[PDB]
RNA sequence: CCUACUUCACAAAGCGCCUUCCCCCGUAAAUGAUAUCAUCUCAACUUAGUAUUAUACCCACACACCCAAGAACAGGGUU
């Protein structure tokens, strides 16, 4: 699993729905989607930047090509800061 | 007008005036006097 | 400041005439330049130092009224022109490209059909030769030539 | 007040210098982006060429084929990095 | 001494005031205070680095794999400490050496992974209308060596 | 961080859209910001077959001004190829015929001059003024600031302004001026 | 371009006929400072002074035979 990416090893459907469960949990209000930044909208090959939003505080921003991608992906990066399996997380220790 | 490198007044009523981004004799009483830089 | 009125009869009153203002930082020096230690440190958008030696419609004041240096009047007059040229000066006029830095009148200058070869080249002057010697701040001096 | 850069973007610098001088310690925390920084989300040959140049603000010489030499040239297993 | 204010008057760049000395100092010493204290509880993932091996730095990170031009005199599998660590850095902070970290700060392990040889490099010599040409194959020495941990401690 | 490959991919090569305010500018300077932007030497994954070029647009085209004497001076050579084809224009005569030729020339000069400088010329988009197509706005990201501080005229001078520069002479009262 | 004339003859030609449309700047002046006159101004500026040639032309588009279209291909017509 080194250099492999969590959702890589353990495939998800709806990261958005599996996040809002997971604050749900965590007594959590849901987060708001928000477009943080974006680029070329109108354009063939436009960058969205979504950021989920709980309570006014960034949880995890996203890129994308289209707004739904971007928010998708932002979702993955909450869920992947939830559980710790961030890129940046500690090494594995041998 | 006479093209010359140096200008020369050669009456009282020659005057220089630059004009046009160079130097001319001008002269009213003899127009034979006009030159040009 | 003398102004003539007319109505014929003609005749010329004083009105309000400004004063330099209270405490030179270099009193007992040559020119007003100097007396307020702007040698150096002018240039042709300064409007507000150059519209204090200029006449209501655009034209420079004489040298002997100034009390200006030959040196500091000359640089002043091209400023002046410069300025006029930029258009910072849009209410000192005689009665569509943008520019700065113009040395020549733009009616006097000839296109450069052929700029000489690499060392010879035909180079458009930029700003004025008299204005050299202005404090630099930069590592490169000025380039009066483009 | 002095700040070394800007702190708007991309994190907060701190430089800073231990007490033996030898080593320099930066504290630079990522600044997160203000919620009121934000916007809700919303809710023939010839021609062809023309309107993909014009689609990807590319040129039309890209869009032309390649011949076989070319494409058979091509590595169609490239080695892959990470 | 006074100028009225014109364009060059003044320098074209923005005055900038240094913070006094004094404050500066227990400033950092807050700083270095904070980022001891990071470290003292573990608040970082990966920690990356630029050590200073063979001739060159290296930007390194645990499970990394670098390629030393030369062999080392080291038996495959055996674990080394590269000691020259000039940068030391992590999401949060950096810390610098002036040129090099002490010992007591960092601690970069390594494993030599591989010993191999390169390539065959060809070097030919040529010169027109000279009957000059020559040609050679050299294979320089290698060696792999794969990054295992990076360690710091709270020695600020 | 942290992202997917393919969406942290798409993130880092993705093309910004600049705005240039022509206004009084140099077409030089814009055209030295608009080369860099172009060609993506702004950028520190920059690489010359990473094709990592942004998008400039650049208005008020009509509206830049030159040093000196350049509006007159300054010439623009081309040939038809034909015999008697040589056309020599000066500056003032360009910009009046098309108002976006200059800084158009200006950057196309300072692009290198290999294969992907009309690719990125097409990433080029001159507008004479402010007018500019909506889609481009839309597509706008960051606007550039302008490579010359335009300076104040008198008019623009604010009276305190005035009040607080010196008087620099006492003219003469009995003085026509 | 072929109505005449002519070479000639279901047409090609001239010796025959028809149509041909915009400037460029060298200087001459007005007002006016530096240099309170004066001064056409690589001073600001106002005219002769204009190119930023104005336009005109072309703009549709799926066998076979004929063609004023044509080397082939292509093009026009086939009601
Ligand atoms: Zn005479
Ligand atoms: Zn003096």
């Amino acid at each position: 699993m080194t250099g492999k990416e969590l959702f890589e090893m353990w495939k998800i459907i709806n990261p958005m729905g599996l996040l809002v469960e997971e604050l749900k949990k965590r007594n959590v209000s849901a987060p708001e989607s928000r477009l943080t930044r974006q680029s070329g909208g109108t354009t063939a090959l436009p960058l969205y930047f979504v950021g989920l939003y709980c309570d006014k505080k960034l949880i995890a921003e996203g890129p994308g090509e289209t707004v739904l991608v971007a928010e998708e992906e932002a979702a993955r990066v909450a869920l992947r800061k939830l559980y710790g399996f961030t890129e940046n997380r500690r090494p594995w220790n041998y | 007008f006479k093209n010359k490198t140096v200008l020369k007044k050669r009456c009282k009523d020659c005057y220089l005036v630059k004009r046009r981004g160079r130097w001319y004799v001008y002269c009213k009483t003899h127009p034979r006097h006009k030159q040009r830089q | 400041f003398r102004e003539v009125v007319e109505t014929t009869i003609i005749e010329g009153r004083i009105t309000a005439t400004p004063k330099e203002s209270p405490n030179p930082p270099n009193p007992s020096g040559q020119c007003p330049i100097c007396r307020w230690n702007l040698k150096h440190k002018y240039n042709y958008d300064d409007v507000l130092l150059l519209s204090q030696f200029i006449r209501p419609h655009g034209g420079m004041l004489p040298r002997k009224i100034t009390g200006l240096c030959q040196e500091e009047h000359r640089k002043i007059e091209e400023c002046v022109k410069m300025a006029h040229r930029a258009g910072l000066l849009p209410n000192h006029r005689p009665r569509q490209l943008n520019r700065y830095l113009t040395r020549w009148a733009p009616g006097s200058v000839k296109p450069i059909y052929k700029k000489g070869p690499r060392w010879n080249r035909v180079r458009m002057p930029v700003g004025s030769p008299l204005l050299r010697d202005n404090v630099c701040y930069s590592r490169t001096p000025w380039k009066l030539y483009h | 007040t002095y700040s070394p850069l800007p702190d708007d973007y991309n994190c907060n610098v701190e430089l800073a210098l231990t007490s033996d001088g030898r080593t320099i310690v930066c504290y630079h925390p990522s600044v997160d982006i203000p919620y009121e920084h934000t916007k809700p989300i919303p809710r023939e040959e010839g021609p062809m060429i023309e309107q993909l140049s014009k689609m990807f603000f590319t040129t039309k010489h890209r869009w032309y084929p390649h011949g076989r030499y070319h494409r058979c040239r091509k590595n169609l297993n490239p080695p892959k990095d990470r | 001494g006074y100028v009225p204010k014109t364009s060059l008057s003044s320098p074209p760049w923005p005055e900038v005031v240094l913070p006094d000395p004094v404050e500066e100092t227990r400033h950092h010493a807050e700083v270095v205070k904070k980022v001891n204290e990071m470290i003292v509880t573990g608040q970082y993932g990966r920690l990356f680095a630029v050590v200073h091996f063979a001739s060159r730095q290296w930007k390194v990170t645990s499970e990394d794999l670098i390629l030393i031009g030369n062999e080392l005199d080291l038996a495959c599998g055996e674990r080394i400490r590269l000691e020259k660590v000039l940068l030391v850095g992590a999401d949060n902070f950096t810390l610098l050496g002036k040129p090099l970290l002490g010992k007591d700060l960092v601690r970069v392990e390594a494993t030599v992974i591989e010993k191999t040889e390169s390539w065959p490099r060809i070097i030919m010599r040529f010169r027109k209308r000279k009957n000059f040409k020559k040609k050679r194959i050299v294979t320089t020495p290698q060696t792999v060596l794969r990054i295992n941990s990076i360690e710091i401690a709270p020695c600020l | 961080s942290s992202f997917s490959r393919a969406p942290q991919q798409w993130a880092t090569f993705a093309r910004i859209w600049y705005l240039l305010d022509g206004k009084m500018q140099p077409p030089g300077k814009l055209a030295a910001m608009a080369s860099i932007r172009l060609q993506g030497l702004h950028k520190p994954v920059y690489h010359a077959l990473s094709d990592c070029g942004d998008h400039v647009v650049i208005m008020n085209t009509r509206h830049i001004a030159f040093s000196g004497n350049k509006w007159e001076q300054k010439v623009y050579s081309s040939h038809t190829g034909y015999p008697g084809g040589f056309r020599q224009v000066t500056a003032a005569q360009l910009h009046l015929r098309d108002p976006v030729a200059i800084v158009k020339l200006a950057i196309y000069g300072m692009l290198p001059k290999n294969l992907h400088r009309r690719t990125m010329m097409e990433r080029l988009h001159l507008f004479p003024d402010e007018y500019i197509p909506e889609d481009i706005l839309k597509n706008l990201v960051e606007e550039l600031p302008q490579p010359r501080k335009i300076p104040k005229r008198l008019d623009e001078y604010t009276q305190e302004e005035i009040d607080a520069f010196p008087r620099l002479w006492t003219p003469p009262e009995d003085y026509r001026l």
